């Protein structure tokens, strides 16, 4: 059936543009997510910061602890959760307890 | 190659050799080369050649 | 399309310590 959509049609029958937005949550997780806020590094009298999901209080620093081209993450014999390596400038960094 | 929690994480490294290779006695480590995040259940495979 | 001539047996040989690979990007 044929759609009229004269100007001069009630709100009843005045065209409406619908769109539906519809997600999946099937058993494939992927990169599929919303834009996430980015910020400038920060050091000397550490601030905290949240690095592509985990987050830490310590001393970023330029330190040669230099990582693989494949690693982004950073932790010691006692699992200590170091630092990693700039998501953006790739420039390997490292922490140490705050004093 | 691996299938586990939908993510098909392929390994691989390059290693030359010098002669015969029988397995050799040597030891080397894979990097991960790509995380392709489709979950196909992956049963069967078969080797492609040119 | 295609023609069935790749197709041959099989064999065994004795491995290595290999296959090792890193578990995690750390
Ligand atoms: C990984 O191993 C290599 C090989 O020893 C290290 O390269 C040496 O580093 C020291 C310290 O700066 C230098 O004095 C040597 O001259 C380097 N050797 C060569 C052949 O370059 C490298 O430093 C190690 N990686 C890390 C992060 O320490
Ligand atoms: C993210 O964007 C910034 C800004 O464009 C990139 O920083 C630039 O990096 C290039 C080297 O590739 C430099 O020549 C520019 O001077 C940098 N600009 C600034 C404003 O810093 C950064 O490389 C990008 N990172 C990624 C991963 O794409
Ligand atoms: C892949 O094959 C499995 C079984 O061969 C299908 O069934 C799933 O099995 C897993 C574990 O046995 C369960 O956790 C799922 O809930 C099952 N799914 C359903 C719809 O029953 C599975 O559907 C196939 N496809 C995928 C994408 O996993
Ligand atoms: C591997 O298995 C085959 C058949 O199961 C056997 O003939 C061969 O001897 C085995 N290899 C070793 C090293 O035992």
């Amino acid at each position: 059936q044929s759609y009229g959509f004269r100007p001069t049609y009630g709100v009843g029958h005045q065209p409406y543009r619908v769109v539906v937005l519809s997600f999946e949550l099937l058993h494939a997780p992927a990169t599929v997510c919303g834009p996430k806020k980015s910020t400038n590094l920060v050091k000397n009298k550490c601030v905290n910061f949240n690095f592509n999901g985990l987050t830490g209080t310590g001393v970023l620093t330029e330190s040669n602890k230099k990582f693989l081209p494949f690693q982004q993450f950073g932790r010691d014999i006692a699992d200590t959760t170091d630092a990693v390596r700039d998501p953006q400038t790739l420039e390997i960094l490292d922490i140490t307890p705050c004093s | 190659f691996k299938n586990i929690d939908g993510y098909f994480k392929i390994y691989s490294k390059h290693t030359p050799i010098n002669l015969e290779r029988d397995l050799p006695q040597g030891f080397s480590a894979l990097e991960p080369l790509v995380d392709l995040p489709i979950g196909i259940n992956i049963t069967r495979f078969q080797t492609l050649l040119a | 399309q295609c023609v069935n001539l790749i197709t041959r047996t099989q064999s065994y040989t004795n491995s290595f310590t290999r296959g090792v690979y890193y578990p995690d990007k750390v």
